[PDB]
């Protein structure tokens, strides 16, 4: 539907092992698009696709990669095409694939070294994106009563490994 | 922070009565907007880097404060006031999903404008940068959900103002 | 965290002695290698992506298993921790190369590294084979480059091997 | 600089600075003059530099020019040419200062994210640095050479 | 309120609504007709669960409207069916919003020192709302009353 | 116990790197005495500015019953 | 080697996200059981299964 | 904080030029006395225990402000107000090693006027408290350095006043 | 050590060394030679440095050798000598170091606590550092003798 | 806090003068009617929470603060407001026994008027209710114990006030 | 105070005084008369117990006066014994607060920081203020100097 | 008690105790023989409180004995007056204790909870209490009475 600037790629000056990394990696993207349609969660492709580019563009062709999902998708549509209300859940999930693959690959976190004895790190941005993120509790001033009670509570099971004020008042 | 379903209750219990038609109606076109509602957070969530993406574009780039002398030359002064567009389309989403304007001031207006005037953040720059991530949502998404989207970044704008 | 002169004092330290000739010696050693490590460290702070991208791309076709299924460095995200986990052990040997002495690789990089990898099922022969890539590969760099002195690279690579590494014989 | 790194260092341990901190304050005090030297022929023949700099950048990746790229217009050639001379001013900044803080606090903190926003490939602008180290590198003086380019390369590191 | 609760745990999970949670406000915007056609039946027929609750609840226990109980005459029975009266309109509250944070909101909080500065079993506040949940269960389908009943027993076991 | 109302805005330094959510740097404190100037060179150390500071607990100059 | 060892207990990290995974770690992590918007999103994704 | 070094590249980070000869031969001039700068630093960090005693036993001993009814009176203010004291050296010695006085500008001279106005701290006691530790160094290293040290030190006394 | 400094401000914030730290190093390196000259004619002369400065210390102050004082007797005496010999070694040890650390790692932390036990004014002890930093500094050239009294200061700023 | 004996140590002190009798005359009546406070504070600890329950069925039920729209509606609003009434029964027992309401003025106090004024507590009627508490312990405990009480709870009401 | 500790630990656990608590401040009250005795028989003795303390102290002591001292002049010896006239003051003051709070609070912690900026060694002032306790038990009654001599050790330990 | 609040207090501050709370431990000491002879008049009298006190509560209260009541049922009712004897031996625990820490620690904390759970009305077992109280201060001394009395509103404070 909309090739940017591909060309077609010989498979003899491509090379056999290149030939098999890309059709490994084609059908591994059909799978792991299956794998995210069972789920009903795209958090799968988004870890496995958004650094992609940086990696896979050395070697390979981004915008062949680009018309081929592109033609994973449409294929994928007229063969299934059911209805309305199930083909827009595919086109959806090859559309999140496509945009998180095209999206370039973001900043590692890095956690800084506190003080001199405490080594400083580095995070990619895909392992804090599927490790089951914590809840944030933030006391503005402003919060009405049930959410300022989620945060004293979350507050004391913090404090106290446990909710203290439901368990013994 | 409350809901339209959750103003609804608080305005009919400021008084200690039950559910009057006008209430019934306004709940009926409520659930009437709800699955637009829902498509539009849908799709711009889908899409929402590229909406900060087109909204810099047109809004900020080339420009003297992105020209040294201004706040938007320097990357980590970039970074942030893009992350900070992220947030507010984030929780214009939010807003826009919830169907009150009550979680704007309840999260983001509570110290905004006088903590960038401490920070020395250009208000009026900020205030163009909503209006394009006001027509950038309204491309997108059409009239119809961009209009009340653009109702919740008019609260963001007035506050911020 | 202890270096040559650090480990040479507290050396010295221990029995109450003061700095003999013997003593003398090797901090002159030290102080005339300093220059060398200096422009070791200075050849591996510029190429140190290339090292790490080339090491997987040696690794990972050396033992190809590790990109199949069911290997360790499978997806994209554990291909990213792999070489960020890479990127670490390049760093601390360029932090040891400038230390001359391992203390430092101890400390910060072996003291839990078995714990880890045994939790998170990482494999530790494929990891400590992508080490001596990297040995290599920056000993080859050193014999190309105007380095008088190239004895001292391939020291903290071969004891991060031989304190990771299982114990065969 | 260094010198606000000393001082950081002493503020955060709860102290005045220290012997040798403030030895190597002496030697950075000392080797200002080269710093100088390196700064100024840096700012006066600048423009050759990013001349084959980018000559080379654009042998190397033809696909900014080419359609599907992110430097079809002018306008984005010259923007191109605009962050090519600001990351050497930023070097002959830091050279100044004998630290990396001055690309760290100007130029390279949030850049990744930076140009994620903007399309412009991080291994792209990488390989862009390093040529344009390469032309300084051939520009300069020997000692001037190995003085100026660990800049360069803390840059590659923390770009990529 | 399910999207006050989506917005909040969105928030504390600091990104954007699921697919799964956009189907849930899919499932609860079409189900909104139901809960508000529940809700407009009770308040059609709120006074006789009140009515009805209250002389049941003085046949069952008949300790509060004798001699040192809490119901004295007319008037302490009046500000008690009153009280009949709010938490039922709490109870159609929760049932128009999907959730009990508004009963939480307004009155479901509290009630325990609430009750014990009032001197008021909370026990048989509890029991009232009781038989306001089986009378509502009488005069409505019980098919379609379990959907009332699954705030009426959350209401219940609160006072409990 | 003799405090302070207080009144800042600390900016994160380190946010961009750490890719983590945000807060209102700005905010009205009530901080104790004891703690208050440790509390004062974080503030400082950390880059921000206090804007306001009052002695709201207790009386200025008192020389017993202070805790 | 390593003087010593600071214990290797098992680590299992989320490898992605799903709905029920979603949801059930959003009841236990507030501490609550499976209330309506819990059981809305279960509701939905087990009849769209 | 910036230094005196980074003043100039601040400067031209905000002209969006590279350095000019008006602001080399100023880092001429600062690498000319850097030397001096960072050796009165080492002989007041050596001896600056002495700066403080001398200071409080010239300036502040045997006064309405230690005597009863003084706000230095008890033990605790002593302590709080040496330590204070010591602060105010090691910053000054921060900023004559530094060549700016940025650091006193936001490390010390954020609110600590309101501070001081809050506790009923005497300004004026402070302001010649200072004087004192004008004299105490600028007898202990000489009058080419005892400017230099005065210079941050009038502006530690035009920022308290 | 100067090297053990870099190495952990650079891994502080997570990445390889900065140029000015790599000067630094190199600052280390070149003044290695001078160093380990001071510490070689320290530890030449660690006997008559201990002798004329304990011979001077205990000239300028007798109470703490006569009797009723800390160090009266031929044993305590010979205890004061062995303590200024140990901070003779550390002073070494940092010179061969370039920096403070060992000396503060070793004899510098608690060195109060210690003292106060003991029972020994810390303000001789003191003044038999210092008393050894002017011995020291008459038996080298002046750069040497301010080199090495750099380290002597911190101990007395440490003492008091 | 601050109570009599360290009141009039504080009183001392800041003359730097030895306790005479112009301050123990005071000393001694505080060490008379100590046995007084003590076993009115226990009276108040016995009947703490009827104390609350009379105050508020005298002074607040059946009002326009309880009805539906006012500023006691709620029952997290009504167990707040019981809250904020036993608390200050239990701070002024604190005073009551300490001889002096620096604790009434300074742990309640802070900002209570501030933060009253931005919720829209209403003054007169906290007020009324302090008065009801007043009544009820002066009715309960005696009249010079009672009047004792009264001193600090008008106290509270001008502070409010 | 200790009625002020009481109320301090009674709102730090936030609830009413304890029994125990209010018969421990029944038995302060009770003995607020015996203590109020004792401050009448100091505040009468204010002067020669002070003075012979002094004359103690210098006897006890005399490289105070001594040259090398640091009270040497009739100046610094009226101002060692104005500061044994408000360390005196002090005792009294925490002799009639029932507690030791009253000292901490004006003259006892940051002593060592006091001291220290003075010069004036820690253990001769503690010295000092025992030869104070040692006139004052003579002085007293035998109940009176077990109840003052509680407060001087506590005196004598947190300032030796 | 209040030596091991003493205690844990000067513990968490990490310091001896000062003579502040010293006197007050002493004070606990000596005054220990009116809190032993309540507390073995109320071992003696540990029955008939007991009974008189469950008499008075159903004559008063009978919801608690009528049907579907907490208490009906005779085992039911042979459970409430063993909790009636539990509250009375924690009384005699803190009677001869001289603090309120073995009611706390043994039941008062997660009381509500448990009754909550339970059925049991929190304001009658408050009013069971009371009768205790009532039934002992008639059977008591009038000081004695007050001091016993003083626990016992502090459990039924903490009841309700
Ligand atoms: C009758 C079977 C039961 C009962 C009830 C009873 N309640 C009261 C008095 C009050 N109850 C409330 C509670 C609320 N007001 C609200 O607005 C809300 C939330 C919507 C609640 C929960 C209040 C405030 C009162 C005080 C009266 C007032 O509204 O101003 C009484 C009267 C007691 C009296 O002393 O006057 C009675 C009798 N008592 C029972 O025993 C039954 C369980
Ligand atoms: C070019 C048109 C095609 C292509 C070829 C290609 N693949 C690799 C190697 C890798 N491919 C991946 C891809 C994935 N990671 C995931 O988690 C998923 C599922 C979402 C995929 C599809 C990865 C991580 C690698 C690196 C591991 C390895 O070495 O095999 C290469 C080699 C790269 C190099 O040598 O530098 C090439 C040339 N990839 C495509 O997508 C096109 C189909
Ligand atoms: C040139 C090497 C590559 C590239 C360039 C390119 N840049 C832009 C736009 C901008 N570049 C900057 C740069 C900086 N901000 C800083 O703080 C610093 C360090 C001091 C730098 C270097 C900024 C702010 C912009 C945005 C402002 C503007 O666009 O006017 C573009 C344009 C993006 C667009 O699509 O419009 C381009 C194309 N592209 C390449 O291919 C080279 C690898
Ligand atoms: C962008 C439209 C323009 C602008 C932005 C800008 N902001 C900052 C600094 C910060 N902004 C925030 C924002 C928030 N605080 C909150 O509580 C919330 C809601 C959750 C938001 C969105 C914060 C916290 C900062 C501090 C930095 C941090 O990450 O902690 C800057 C940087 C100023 C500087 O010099 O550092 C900028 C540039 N200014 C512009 O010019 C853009 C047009
Ligand atoms: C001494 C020259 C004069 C003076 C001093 C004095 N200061 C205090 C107490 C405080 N001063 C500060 C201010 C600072 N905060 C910081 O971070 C810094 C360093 C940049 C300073 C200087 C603070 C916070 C305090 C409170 C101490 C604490 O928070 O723990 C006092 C004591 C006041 C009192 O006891 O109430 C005094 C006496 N006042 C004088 O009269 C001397 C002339
Ligand atoms: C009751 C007498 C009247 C009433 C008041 C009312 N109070 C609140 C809630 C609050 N009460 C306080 C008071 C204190 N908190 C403390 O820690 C102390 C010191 C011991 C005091 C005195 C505060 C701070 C609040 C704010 C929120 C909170 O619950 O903590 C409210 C609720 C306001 C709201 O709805 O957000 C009300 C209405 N109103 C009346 O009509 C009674 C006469
Ligand atoms: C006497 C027992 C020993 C001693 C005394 C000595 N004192 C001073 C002068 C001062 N002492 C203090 C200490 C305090 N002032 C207070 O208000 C309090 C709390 C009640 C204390 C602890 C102060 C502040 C001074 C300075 C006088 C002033 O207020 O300005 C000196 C003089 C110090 C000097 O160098 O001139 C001396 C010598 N010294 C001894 O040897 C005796 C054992």
């Amino acid at each position: 539907p909309i090739p940017p600037g591909f060309r077609p790629i010989n498979i003899a000056r491509y090379g056999p092992s290149n030939m098999q990394k890309s059709l490994r990696d084609m059908s591994w993207f059909l799978r792991y698009t299956t794998y995210a349609i069972v789920a009903g969660d795209p958090n799968i492709i988004v870890v496995n696709t958004r650094g992609l580019k940086e990696v896979i563009e050395n070697a390979c062709s981004i915008d062949a990669t680009i018309v081929a999902i592109q033609e994973m998708r449409a294929a994928s549509a007229d063969y299934f095409r059911n209805n309305a209300q199930a083909k827009e859940i595919v086109l959806q999930y090859f559309d999140i694939l496509l945009s998180e693959f095209k999206a370039p690959t973001p900043a590692n976190k890095v956690r800084q070294g506190p003080s001199n004895d405490i080594q400083g790190l580095e995070l990619p941005q895909s392992y804090f994106n599927a490790a089951a993120k914590r809840q944030k509790y933030a006391m503005k001033p402003g919060l009405s009563a049930l959410e300022k009670n989620a945060v004293i509570k979350a507050a004391y099971r913090q404090i106290f490994e446990r909710d203290i004020t439901k368990a013994y008042s | 922070m409350q809901d339209a379903i959750t103003a609804v209750i608080n305005s009919a219990d400021v008084q200690g009565k039950y559910l009057d038609g006008a209430a019934m109606d306004k709940l009926k076109s409520y659930f009437a907007s709800g699955e637009l509602r829902v498509r539009a957070a849908s799709v711009i969530s889908a899409n929402a880097a590229t909406i900060v993406k087109e909204a810099v574009a047109k809004s900020l780039l080339y420009s003297d404060v992105t020209r040294p002398g201004g706040n938007m030359y320097t990357t980590r002064r970039y970074a942030a006031c893009i992350r900070d567009l992220d947030y507010y389309l984030r929780y214009a989403t939010y807003a826009m999903l919830a169907g009150d304007a009550s979680i704007l001031d309840e999260r983001v207006l509570n110290g905004l404008k006088e903590t960038y005037n401490s920070l020395g953040v250009p208000i009026s720059s900020t205030v163009q940068a909503i209006q394009a991530i006001k027509e950038v949502t309204a491309s997108l998404v059409g009239a119809d959900a961009g209009k009340e989207m653009g109702v919740y970044l008019d609260y963001i704008c007035s506050g911020l103002s | 965290m202890r270096d040559a002169v650090t480990t040479l004092i507290k050396n010295y330290d221990l029995t109450g002695r003061y700095l003999d000739r013997n003593a003398m010696d090797e901090l002159k050693a030290y102080f005339e290698s300093g220059s060398a490590r200096i422009a070791a460290a200075a050849m591996i702070n510029a190429n140190s992506a290339t090292i790490v991208k080339r090491a997987a791309a040696q690794l990972f076709e050396e033992i190809p298993e590790l990109i199949r299924p069911s290997g360790n460095a499978y997806t994209t995200r554990r291909f990213s921790a792999c070489l960020r986990d890479m990127d670490y052990y390049l760093r601390y040997a360029s932090y040891a190369l400038i230390a001359a002495d391992n203390n430092v690789l101890d400390e910060r990089v072996l003291q839990g590294l078995r714990e880890t990898y045994n939790s998170l099922g990482v494999p530790i022969g494929p990891t400590v084979r992508g080490i001596q890539i990297m040995k290599e590969m920056i000993e080859a760099m050193a014999e190309d480059s105007s380095l008088n002195s190239t004895d001292f690279i391939a020291s903290p690579f071969d004891h991060m091997t031989r304190e990771l590494s299982e114990l065969s014989v | 600089s260094v010198v606000s790194q000393v001082i950081l260092q002493a503020d955060d341990q709860l102290r005045y600075p220290t012997s040798g901190e403030l030895k190597g304050i002496q030697a950075f005090l000392t080797t200002g003059a080269q710093r100088i030297r390196i700064a100024e022929t840096l700012a006066e023949n600048e423009k050759k530099i990013v001349d084959q700099a980018q000559k080379q950048l654009f042998k190397k990746h033809p696909e900014y020019r080419a359609p599907g790229g992110n430097a079809y217009g002018q306008r984005q050639y010259n923007q191109c040419l605009r962050d090519y001379g600001w990351y050497l001013r930023l070097v002959t900044y830091g050279v100044l200062a004998g630290n990396k803080e001055p690309i760290e606090t100007t130029g390279l903190i949030g850049v990744k994210e930076m140009y994620n926003s903007l399309n412009v490939p991080v291994p792209g602008m990488v390989d862009a640095v390093t040529v344009l180290k390469d032309a300084a590198l051939g520009l300069l003086s020997a000692e001037d050479a190995n003085e100026t380019a660990p800049y360069f390369d803390y840059i590659i590191q923390f770009m990529s | 309120s399910i999207v006050t609760k989506s917005i909040v745990n969105a928030d504390a999970e600091a990104r954007y609504l699921s697919p799964g949670e956009l189907d849930r406000i899919k499932a609860f915007v079409t189900g909104g007709a139901a809960r508000l056609r529940i809700a407009e039946t009770l308040t059609g027929s709120r006074e006789t669960i009140v009515k009805q609750a209250g002389d049941r609840l003085f046949q069952k226990r008949p300790d509060i409207v004798s001699p040192g109980g809490n119901a004295y005459g007319e008037e302490m029975t009046a500000t008690c069916l009153r009280d009949m009266d709010y938490y039922l309109r709490l109870v159609t509250y929760g049932v128009v919003s999907g959730d009990v944070t508004p009963i939480e909101e307004i009155g479901l909080v509290g009630v325990r020192e609430m009750y014990r500065s009032l001197g008021t079993p909370i026990e048989a506040v509890a029991q009232s709302v009781r038989e306001m949940k089986e009378v509502a269960s009488g005069l409505m389908s019980s098919d379609d009353a379990a959907e009332a009943s699954a705030y009426f027993d959350f209401v219940i076991g609160k006072m409990s | 116990m003799r405090m302070f109302r207080i009144t800042a805005c600390v900016p994160s330094q380190t946010r961009i790197r750490t890719q983590r959510e945000l807060q209102n740097t700005y905010f009205t404190k009530l901080v104790p005495y004891d703690n208050w100037f440790r509390e004062q060179q974080r503030i400082m150390k950390m880059g921000g500015k206090i804007v306001k500071v009052e002695l709201a607990t207790g009386r200025p100059g008192t020389n017993a019953g202070l805790a | 080697s390593v003087k010593a060892s600071g214990g290797s207990s098992l680590a299992r990290p989320q490898l992605y996200q799903t709905v029920p995974v979603s949801a059930i770690s959003q009841a236990e992590q507030q501490d609550r059981f499976l209330e309506g918007s819990e059981l809305n999103e279960l509701t939905a994704y087990f009849q769209s299964g």
